[PDB]
């Protein structure tokens, strides 16, 4: 069926993440390169 | 005038070889090691 879509990509291979130490902490923060927050969830897929 | 500092460029070897196919992921991690060390490499550079 004649249709136009879109395809937003779904594969950001590309993380960033700040860890004090394991030793001092296992908490940790997470940084993507370049995107706004908005499309964090589209980008990496979390819902899979 | 005197350049301080160059432009720091980071790359996801994976995506850049293998582009939207999870059939060449499957073979480029037999390679070995190779991608990990052009971004090591790479990531001294950002650092510097």
């Amino acid at each position: 069926t004649l249709e136009i879509l879109d395809i937003t990509p779904c594969s950001f291979g590309g993380v960033s993440v700040i860890t004090p130490g394991t030793n001092t902490s296992n908490q940790v923060a997470v940084l993507y390169q370049g995107v706004n927050c908005t499309e964090v969830p589209v980008a990496i897929h979390a819902d899979q | 005038i005197l350049p301080v500092s160059m432009t720091k460029t980071s790359v996801d070897c994976t995506m850049y070889i293998c582009g939207d196919s999870t059939e060449c992921s499957n073979l480029l991690l037999q390679y070995g090691s190779f991608c990990t060390q052009l971004k090591r490499a790479l990531t001294g550079i950002a650092v510097e």
